């Protein structure tokens, strides 16, 4: 009878230290959430960097991203769980916004407007990818399904003059993916309170910097978290 | 043709419903004396965990509970020493729900990944894992030592052999991703509620879903099921809770107010079934008096929202896991 | 009489504020758990430091002044006066690893979290404390402190009469280890902060300039120009009197040493507005 | 599809129900039979609660 308490003293210690060491192991890492549409691009991120986790570390930093595949329903709650994540990585083609499969485009505005209108999601910030930047070129240069049938706000729209055009662009395609950036970025500045900021990239297949992208974005969410959480900025 | 024989159908069971209304359940409790204010204080306090609890069960003994959290890990508390007897590292980090079987020796957890894992406890190692739904799963109970049921966000409720780690029987037709169910007394009959309002009841032996029940208007996001064995009452992202009867057929009473706006992610009933506890979105939990739909008293020592509730067996402790890493038991 | 009630009363008040905000900053920490943080555990030791402050050498130098005379013993006035250095010192360096912890965790976010946790909170608040003592207690218990000049000797031999007269190596060395170099350190860090910030706001601006969408400019000059204007007019004082004897008067020099003192009671205002601080304030009363 | 749906509702039509009055009768008198034996409603003694 007394070396009942004895035995569950000591198994409780162990437990307690190898729970010390999960602390310092899980508050080393860092969690993100993939997002996107299944033609938006996500694998060919994944191939760069019911449930498919990847962790890649940077910098001596660990990451892990996790991608929720399947589970193809409208409704969201599962969505819920990741409310401890440093940021929703959101990929969209730029590309599909002539594709009938409600365009695809609009179709992922609204999903970009219903995770960042979500009371989980308030504090949870939201990197913005938009794959297919030489397919969108192509599309726009090929005289063909022109933005403004599709999206009639891109006839009023004009091109911002604080910009930062490409090296070697054509201005017809800037103006579209300027265009396609401004709208989810008026949908991230119509609601957010300055708790949650979004980060467009435009960023392309060929490209291999992704990985640097999502790691100066995330340490650029932490940053302004920490001047947030004082009175700064 | 066939939408208006449903339509039909749908028409004749409101009717038969409305038949069998003869009085309210308000109106004869009313008669009844108050229970009067219940003032609860948190005897203890479980640390240990690292992430956002999800889901608890109390064990068949009122000693040991079992909970899960985001980390991915199941840890085994002893609630009368505090003393953490087991610690289940998880293969998934995100696990929603675990159960504790009857019988002690088994646990069982799963998440997002559509695996549901079984754990031995006497023997620390996954006896089986149970694969086969297509969505998350989001509850486990155990109606046997070889039996569980799962259910997941398939839209569908299963039975698993845990000896064949088959799906004996498959419950379908149920429009919306389940989110929670509940057992009988005895292990004849069960009940779920998913994310359309209709929360619907199940006979495990044939399969075939006897009854629904459609009071609500938003997610269920929990279910408890009376005592007695003839009512249960569910919760949902509405701030009403129902108590629906199965004799009856429709519910008899609703547990909401105006001053809260919140959802009920968790429900359980006391052991006289006379006190239905409710957790919430916001921080506090609420004790509703189940015969008179007063609010008895408020549990509030929370910080984040309650995703848990659980009352033990001999109906001693109420168990609250929120949000936040700490647990507390209630009395 | 007039005037002496007057300083009494205006004593009196900064007492009962210094205890009343620092004993609700305490126990605000103390009963609930979500206030208990890595950088919580450096607001409670300025807490309890300025809680031992208006506690013990606060009413003590009240009554000091307004009676004119120190009724206690010789040990009770060097038992005063070290608990006074310690209070100060132990406050002032607790305000430096408060601006160390910001500096750390605005400027590298991702080596943060493992490079501070509760165990190193704790070493550290533990280190800042014996820092203090050694200051404090070693130099004034064992003597070091005396001065050689015929005032100094009279009012030692006298046990009615408490004043403070120190050398200039242990008033320059108290000094240098108590503000001057956490107001360097200070003004490093909170420069560093403020760079940083000001990147980010520019950062904003850029990715979100057409779109509508100061305060770190605020926030920075309440921190260090409360602290500055409370304790840098005493210590360029407590430096100058030693350097020049006849410089400074014992009432100016009293006079910038409550002034300093004052510091105790504003720094919750300054350090608790957070809500989560201002929602546990509000369920306490 | 909806001949599954419509069969499932003929099924679950023909059931006997009893009145709510019943119903309420009987839960009214389950609880009352059993908050002798509530631990949670009635507060038991120190000595016989295990927690505290
Ligand atoms: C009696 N007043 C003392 C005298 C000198 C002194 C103070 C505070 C901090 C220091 O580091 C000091 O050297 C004053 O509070």
């Amino acid at each position: 009878q007394r070396n009942e308490e004895k035995a569950q003293r000591e198994a409780n210690k162990k437990i307690e230290k190898q729970l010390q060491k999960d602390k310092q192991v899980y508050r080393a890492t860092h969690r993100l959430l993939l997002l996107g549409a299944g033609e938006s691009g996500k694998s060919t991120i994944v191939k760069q960097m019911g449930i498919f986790e990847t962790k890649f570390q940077v910098d001596k930093v660990n990451f892990h991203m996790f991608d929720v595949g399947g589970q193809r329903d409208e409704r969201r709650k599962w969505i819920q769980c990741f409310n401890d994540v440093t940021a929703i990585i959101f990929v969209v083609a730029s590309s599909s916004y002539n594709m009938v499969i409600t365009n695809r485009l609009q179709e992922a505005l609204n999903l970009f407007k219903s995770i960042w209108n979500n009371r989980w999601l308030r504090t949870i910030s939201v990197i913005l990818f938009l794959n297919k930047q030489d397919l969108l070129a192509e599309k726009v240069l090929a005289g063909k399904s022109k933005i403004e049938d599709y999206f009639p706000e891109f006839a009023r729209y004009t091109t911002p003059e604080d910009a930062t055009p490409e090296p070697g662009e054509d201005p017809r395609v800037t103006r579209a993916k300027y265009f396609i950036r401004d709208e989810f970025l008026r949908i991230s500045t119509a609601s957010g309170d300055g708790r949650h900021y979004c980060y467009p990239h435009f960023t392309c297949a060929v490209d291999t910097e992704n990985i640097r992208r999502v790691f100066n974005d995330c340490r650029d969410i932490i940053q302004r978290m920490h001047l947030r959480q004082y009175e700064l900025l | 043709q066939l939408r208006q024989e449903a339509e039909q159908l749908k028409n004749q069971i409101r009717d038969a419903r409305k038949a069998c209304a003869d009085a309210t359940l308000s109106q004869i409790t009313n008669n009844i004396d108050p229970v009067g204010r219940i003032q609860m204080r948190t005897r203890r306090t479980l640390r240990g965990h690292l992430a956002k609890i999800y889901a608890m069960h109390w064990g068949t003994d009122s000693r040991l509970l079992v909970s899960a959290s985001q980390d991915g890990k199941l840890i085994i508390w002893d609630s009368y020493t505090t003393n953490k007897v087991h610690a289940i590292p998880l293969r998934s980090s995100w696990v929603m729900t675990c159960a504790y079987a009857p019988s002690g020796n088994y646990v069982a957890c799963g998440g997002l990944d559509n695996i549901c894992s079984i754990y031995n406890l006497k023997t620390v190692r996954v006896s089986r894992e149970l694969a086969g739904h297509t969505g998350y799963l989001s509850c486990c109970r155990f109606l046997d030592d070889n039996q569980i049921v799962t259910s997941s966000g398939d839209t569908t409720c299963a039975l698993w052999d845990i000896e064949t780690g088959q799906q004996t029987t498959t419950f379908t037709g149920h429009t919306g991703d389940v989110m929670s169910l509940s057992l009988a007394p005895d292990t004849r009959l069960f009940v779920s509620g998913a994310c359309d309002a209709s929360a619907k009841l199940w006979d495990v032996r044939e399969g075939m879903c006897r009854q629904t029940f459609t009071g609500h208007e938003s997610d269920i996001n929990a279910i408890c099921f009376f005592p007695n064995g003839n009512a249960f009452a569910t919760g949902s992202d509405d701030a009403t809770c129902r108590l629906f009867d199965l004799r009856a057929d429709q519910e008899l009473m609703t547990y909401s107010h105006d001053n809260i706006i919140c959802g009920i992610t968790s429900v359980s009933f006391s052991k006289s079934g006379r006190l239905l506890l409710a957790g919430y979105d916001d921080f506090n939990c609420n004790v509703w008096d189940a015969l008179k739909a007063d609010r008895a008293g408020v549990l509030a020592g929370h910080d984040n929202r309650v995703s848990c509730l659980g009352v033990t067996d001999d109906g001693m402790a109420v168990a609250t896991g929120s949000w936040d890493s700490f647990l507390k038991i209630w009395n | 009489e007039v005037w002496v009630v007057g300083m009494g009363i205006v004593m009196s008040l900064i007492v009962l504020a210094i205890v009343f905000g620092n004993v609700l900053v305490i126990t605000a920490i103390a009963k609930f758990e979500r206030l208990q943080t890595v950088t919580n555990y450096f607001i409670t030791s300025l807490a309890c430091a300025d809680l031992v402050m208006g506690l013990a050498v606060v009413p003590f130098g009240a009554a000091h002044i307004l009676t004119k005379t120190w009724t206690f013993g010789n040990f009770w006035c060097e038992f005063w006066t070290s608990i006074d250095v310690l209070c100060v010192t132990a406050s002032i360096e607790t305000l430096c690893v408060i601006a160390v912890d910001r500096y750390f965790a605005i400027t590298s976010p991702f080596k943060y979290q493992s490079l501070l946790t509760k165990n190193k909170a704790r070493v550290i608040i533990l280190m800042v404390w014996i820092v203090s003592g050694l200051t404090s207690f070693l130099p004034i218990q064992m003597h070091w402190y005396r001065a050689t000049h015929q005032e100094a000797i009279n009012c030692y031999a006298e046990e009615t009469c408490c004043d403070f007269f120190t050398n200039q190596a242990y008033a320059i060395a108290s000094s240098i280890v108590s503000f001057y170099v956490p107001l360097v350190i200070m003004v490093f860090v909170y420069s560093r902060v403020f760079q940083e910030a000001k990147r980010q706001l520019q950062k904003i601006d850029k990715s979100e300039g057409r779109f509508h969408v100061h305060k770190a400019l605020k926030t920075l000059g309440i921190i260090m120009g409360t602290f500055t204007l409370c304790w840098l007019p005493f210590f360029i004082v407590n430096i100058v009197h030693v350097i020049q004897d006849n410089l400074i008067r014992k009432e100016v020099y009293i006079l910038l040493n409550w002034i300093g003192y004052v510091n105790s009671g504003f720094n919750p205002l300054i350090y608790c507005r957070s809500p989560d601080f201002r929602i546990a304030f509000q369920e306490l009363l | 599809q909806a001949r599954k749906l419509v069969e499932q509702l003929k099924m679950e039509a023909n059931i006997d129900r009893i009145k709510v009055s019943k119903a309420a009768a009987d839960l009214m008198a389950y609880c009352e039979a059993h908050a002798k034996e509530d631990p949670l409603l009635t507060p038991v003694p120190a000595s016989e609660n295990p927690f505290r």
